[PDB]
């Protein structure tokens, strides 16, 4: 019933900017949080932010590596989730996941396929 | 804090202090959708608020009993609160504590 | 989605008779569901909730039984003021559903 | 702001042997989350609060809290073992995941 | 008692927006939720929304968002709705009932509208 | 007052208030010959009730559940709190615990 | 401050049949203890907290917490039931006993 | 084993005094409560009075219409507890009882033998 | 770490009251009890009686009861027993020793009373 | 008053072998028992709290077990400094009655 799937990435030119996607289907998206994780061969997995729900005015939280360079968006009519990006230095790169669980809380268990993003 | 003195608020969720929900003995199974993010903040907390134990109540009234493994000690608590069918607020509790008693088998 | 399905559009009956509806949900709703009468031109009044209990100012003769599937509104010794519509709704999934109608007749 | 690590980073195992990742914590750690990758897939959970193992894990795996370092303890080493195990926490908004512990075989 | 007043009937002109409004009595306004309900001739029951006069919070169905605006006024315990579909497929009635949450405890003497 | 939130002194003795102690289902067994008698003036009450849940951990704990008798309603509370085994007042708790846990028993 | 009233003063009996006894409560009374004196004896205990049956007793007592007023039902009468039966209080200090019921045979 | 013996009982004069026994063995009398009990032919059974414990300074409880007249003292040495009586009128008449239960509070369970008092 | 000192050796003349100090430090000293016991030469142990410092609570077992009597002192945290019963029975030694209510902890080392 | 009875006032062993006494009470005293050590001269420290837990500085040979009337101990390995007195106390009623005395001596 629950399937995730993300795209929107590619080749990014020291210092663009690049909206990766992410598209649910199969549930009702305004009712869960959702969050990104990065993907690299060196520091690992990291955690880059989560969003909460409509009810807390959009709350939002990110993590410290990144404090700007970074925004989750969420609209809830098209069922989408945008993580925008800004000045991309060189060491981001690798794939990024778009994670959610269903008991609120972080213990994710619904994870996506992965998206692509090189310097 | 130990555990078992831990409010659950918008910041620490439900799920978040006092672990998920499920089946097993000790996990815990009170909880909706709606209950396990708001907490405390939850709209209609008070009514289902009203039937929570105070510290003396809590042992002059709940079977206790202590159980040790190798894994460790446990206190085992058997409690039964019985419902006024008086009050006119008894058509205000039941549903309250239907929506929520084992409604993890609900969730997607 | 949840979906509540019911069936015999039509049940005519008997006054004084045992008569009884069913009820049965797509993906199971635990023991949350309630039942609602309406008489021709006139507005709901609650009948059950909870599944089994029995709302004030509700007579008795009306009881409810069922959980997590197959829910049962059985009325016993019908009587004159019944010639109505019955509904029955849902409450662990939002959106909610309202059945689509029992009319219960005589014959 | 909590920093998190797990002690071992390229433990290897045998087959059958017992196999133990240990993952050191500040406090507030409310119950430490194991998640599992392998090779070109995406992540899965295996470890949630602290006991508690996922759908589908094999009753291999136990975890357990000594004080504020937490420990996973493999039984016994299977073929379908081989990956990396990272630690998670929960309770504080800035999350913070493990360092990785990748088990090879001998 | 426990009573919830509504508006007559209401004919309307086509895409021209209406407001259906229920005044509450006989029980503390921001205890409990007001809700609305559709009925077409024929037709059975279909949910719409909520609406609790306290921190205004208001969750719509699928179907019907954007359809339908909930308000709420706590000055003289009256909870209104603004519809603004009106394609003649909405010719029907309207009921504005109570819950806990979800289960109808009361309900009104409805309204009716006409395309 | 309802039943799950009267406070015991030695006004409203144990016994008095929460029900003489016994070996049936809905009686509790906790309580010496003391903690009957005393209540919360307890010498030794501090210790024992940092083990009394909260409001948000009774319900966000227990296995809590509903059971419907021509008696009437019940809300049944099984539950389970580990005690840890670092904390020194770890070898002040076992003591107390077990020297009133099934104490009915040894009245006269 | 506390008053307290049983409703029966002298209720006639049949073999085999339902007794009903009705001791009120002007009071916030918790739990009614509830006595029986036979005649030149010492008095019993008969009921614990308004639902419990005493020590040595028959099974076919049994107490009602119908609201501020209590109750006992008797079963089947017998001839091992012709005596005294008084409520008693014991929630608050200026402790009250009743007015007593007589049950006699038919 | 309980087991309560009281005596001291006899026919007094309007106006007398007279002091009522009440003897216990088989239990630590030094750590129940205990309380007296009346009996009259027609007014039923009456709550005299009841003490406590050693704890509470020997702290003492009296009824409404026997506020006066009477004193209940108790030695905890000899284990007996006394009841002094004072100006007995007429409504003094009958058998009086020793009461004291094991579960503190309530619910009397290990009654005596009785004491006939006649004006 | 937890210790309880206790005087020294005590030779007294019949019918004389002996006067017992027991001394406790690094301990919260209302958080305990300090209790006795009797050790005759050869015989076993026997209970005596403890006294909770705060509320200066005292029981004592039926046989010492009017033999010995208990005190405290919260100004320097130690406890001292008069014997005022000893003729010739009681030629043994005395245990100061802490506990809860019920089991005792560590003890200490007691002292020795000759007639 | 309650008697806790202890049989075996003389007991000898060899070393590192294993070990136990036994003591009854007379009276129910559920769980609430303790053991005591006391080497010959020395005041006595304390073994076993509860009849199944060990304070802080007793090593794990020793162990305790028993539930209601047969409390009992075993040493796993009966060393050179376990040569001295063991106590079995009764922690419920209050006259405490501490227990006879029973030895461990060598073979």
């Amino acid at each position: 019933e629950v399937q995730l799937v993300e795209s929107g990435g590619g080749l990014v030119q020291p210092g663009g900017s690049v909206k990766l996607s992410c598209l649910a289907s199969g549930f009702t998206f305004s009712d869960y949080y959702m969050s990104w994780v990065r993907q690299s061969p060196e520091k690992g997995l990291e955690w880059v932010a989560e969003i909460r729900l409509e009810s807390d005015n959009y709350a939002t939280h990110y993590a410290e590596s990144v404090k700007g360079k970074f925004t989750i968006s969420r609209d809830d009519s098209k069922s989408r989730l945008y993580l925008k990006m800004n000045s991309l230095r060189g060491e981001d790169t690798g794939i990024y996941y778009c994670a959610f669980d269903v008991y609120y809380g972080g213990a994710m268990d619904y994870w996506g396929q992965g998206t692509t993003v090189t310097v | 804090k130990p555990r078992q003195k831990r409010t659950a608020t918008k910041a620490y969720n439900v799920t978040q202090a006092f672990g998920r929900r499920g089946p097993e003995q000790t996990q815990g199974n009170f909880g909706d959708q709606e209950l396990i993010r708001q907490g405390t903040d939850y709209k209609h907390w008070p009514q289902i608020a009203q039937f929570a134990p105070s510290a003396s109540a809590f042992f002059g009234m709940s079977r206790i009993g202590m159980e040790v493994t190798p894994s460790g000690t446990w206190l085992t608590y058997t409690g039964a609160i019985k419902l006024d069918d008086k009050d006119p607020n008894f058509k205000d509790q039941v549903i309250l504590l239907n929506k929520h008693i084992d409604a993890y088998k609900t969730f997607p | 989605d949840i979906v509540m399905t019911q069936s015999q559009k039509f049940m005519s009956t008997s006054v004084g008779d045992r008569v009884s509806v069913t009820c049965k949900a797509s993906q199971n709703v635990l023991n949350n569901v309630a039942w609602y009468q309406q008489k021709p031109g006139q507005s709901p009044k609650a009948l059950i909730y909870s599944a089994s209990y029995r709302y004030s100012g509700v007579p008795d003769r009306f009881t409810g039984s069922g959980s997590g599937t197959d829910f049962t509104l059985t009325i016993s010794n019908v009587q004159s003021e019944d010639l109505a519509e019955y509904f029955c709704q849902q409450y662990n999934s939002y959106p909610l559903t309202f059945g689509d109608g029992t009319k219960l007749e005589l014959k | 702001d909590i920093q998190m690590t797990q002690s071992p980073s390229i433990m290897s195992a045998s087959p059958g042997e017992k196999v133990t990742m240990t993952c050191s914590a500040s406090s507030s750690v409310s119950y430490m989350h194991w998640y599992q990758q392998k090779s070109s897939t995406s992540p899965k959970l295996w470890i949630y609060d602290t006991s508690e193992l996922a759908s589908g894990v094999p009753g291999r795996f136990s975890g357990s809290r000594s004080g504020n370092s937490y420990s996973l303890t493999i039984s016994s080493m299977e073929a379908e073992d081989v990956a990396t195990y990272y630690c998670f926490q929960g309770s504080g908004y800035p999350l913070t995941f493990g360092g990785g512990t990748k088990l090879e075989l001998k | 008692q426990v009573q919830l007043q509504q508006s007559g009937p209401e004919l309307v002109k086509p895409g021209t927006l209406v407001k259906i409004s229920c005044k509450a009595s006989g029980y503390t306004f921001t205890s409990y939720d007001i809700n609305w309900v559709k009925q077409r001739p024929g037709q059975g029951l279909e949910w719409i929304g909520w609406i609790y006069p306290g921190d205004g919070s208001t969750k719509y169905n699928e179907k019907f968002k954007g359809k339908a605006t909930l308000t709420a006024d706590t000055s003289s315990s009256t909870a209104y709705m603004q519809l603004n579909s009106l394609t003649s497929e909405n010719s029907a009635v309207y009921f504005c009932a109570r819950g806990l949450v979800g289960a109808m405890d009361y309900w009104g003497q409805g309204t009716s509208v006409t395309v």
